[PDB]
């Protein structure tokens, strides 16, 4: 399965999705800079509308514990 | 790990498969539970950075946590470099170089280098510095993964 | 633990994983049953305070009992300090310091310090003092947890 | 789960509750003095009315074996 | 593998059955998963080419992958021979011969020859060259076997 | 469970009861002299009427193999 095919379900907790992401990211072998680009970009983009909304409110500069606690009720 | 030989010197010996597997099994069974930290601590007795990356890299599953830890290890490493600046002028022929955050994380150092620092007189406890970062990052995880 | 080497000296060696796991398994299977105390006693042969906190800290479950024990260990430690006052004047350069309740509990002492006291001549049995507190506190538990 | 969310059931033995308390207290990392404050305070407060009544009769100065034997029939 | 003896020399010792079986079990359980590569790396510590063919030959199942690996090992070996030409004139009586891709793959060399190269001064790391080919070929597999 | 609460059933073999007794006696920590007193006293007292009758016929001075073989058919 390709990294672009990794997406969050409509009922799937973000948490279970983030695990899937760094597992697939774990099978990507690209430069770190590209993998940083993938992190800030693709993760949020394939996140579900309800959490996506939430993550837009965190702004930039956000870290994984704060994202992970931010989308917990969703 | 670096262990003491019968002759009375500190030499490196490899870690055992049923030790490895015991590390695996702990993680399988007790996931993020607090008992994991003393357990870790016992199984990390006399361990190198290199052995500590081996243990972290051999995890399967809980990849959100594994990424949070990585990022904590780099933060704690960035902080090592900040707090301890590089030293004045060129490195002496008679001496060996001071470590950076990445040498502590095992990344920029070689094994023989990791054995130089620990076995040399005075010795520097680069295991114990990484160990606190691991334990600190373990607290972060435990606190988050509480429900 | 602190064990005798082939050369004929007392040196520290780490406790084994299937020893650790055997401690875990006993607790899993027989909980508060009396057979736990001889069992403990055998597996604590030549053990340090540090190793004894490791064994107590690595428990999962039975947290009411674990707290009752802690509080017994501190009471017994408070009692050590009471009964044995600190000694007259400054500590000699030629000598090493007398332990407190918290050194016996392993808390304020380091491993090398725990090895100094036990290996030195006369030796002081800080393991056996903690061991009685553990066994005493084990009686408290056993008596309570009888139904 | 937060430490404030730990409470005793109406039919739950205190004992099973005290175990839950020092497990969650085991995942709190606060200063010892604060954790002492939590011990004397929160434990009794979220204890059920029948045992709560019992514990009020023990007065202060009470230790865990005496609390644990005090609320046994409840 | 080639291990250091108590006397302070490097001697060959055989690999253990529960090590062998642990290699088998990893492959059984985690198939092509990435954790297989650090795992491999730990269990290949101090290993010979001969021991590495033993480990590859003792696989059952996943024969498409096993063939892809073989063919990668030969490609990487063909590349060794290309990059490193044979040396000028006849082999010296005082010296031992330079390896080829097939000596690195263990095929054309004998054990005593594999011990000559590794134990001699300077030593040549024919394990680590095969190890990269194995890891490289492991990446090929992992990338393909991703779904 | 307390040692006074250990009693023999109306259909329970003595044997199964004696096992229960030295298990509970095993969790009593009292002086040996007191535990000797408990042995000769409480064991027979909480024994069932049919075996109790039997044990009265053994008289004093009796040892455990003889008590245990004495109440076997009961």
């Amino acid at each position: 399965t390709s990294i672009l095919d990794i997406r969050q379900g409509p009922k799937e907790p973000f948490r279970d999705y983030v695990d899937r992401f760094y597992k697939t990211l774990r099978a990507e072998q690209a430069s770190q800079e590209v993998k940083n680009w993938m992190t800030e970009t693709l993760l949020v983009q394939n996140a579900n509308p309800d959490c996506k909304t939430i993550l837009k409110a965190l702004g930039p500069g956000a870290t994984l514990e704060e994202m992970m606690t931010a989308c917990q009720g969703v | 790990p670096i262990v003491q030989n019968l002759q009375g010197q500190m030499v490196h010996q490899a870690i055992s498969p049923r030790t490895l597997n015991a590390w695996v099994k702990v993680v399988e069974e007790k996931a993020f539970s607090p008992e994991v930290i003393p357990m870790f601590s016992a199984l990390s007795e006399g361990a190198t950075p290199q052995d500590l990356n081996t243990m972290l890299n051999t995890v399967g599953g809980h990849q959100a946590a594994m990424q949070m830890l990585k990022e904590t290890i780099n933060e704690e490493a960035a902080e090592w470099d900040r707090l301890h600046p590089v030293h004045a002028g060129p490195i002496a022929p008679g001496q060996m170089r001071e470590p950076r955050g990445s040498d502590i994380a095992g990344t920029t150092s070689t094994l023989q280098e990791q054995i130089g620092w620990m076995t040399h007189n005075p010795p520097i406890p680069v295991g114990e510095i990484y160990k606190r970062w691991i334990i600190l990052g373990l607290n972060k995880i435990v606190r988050m993964y509480s429900p």
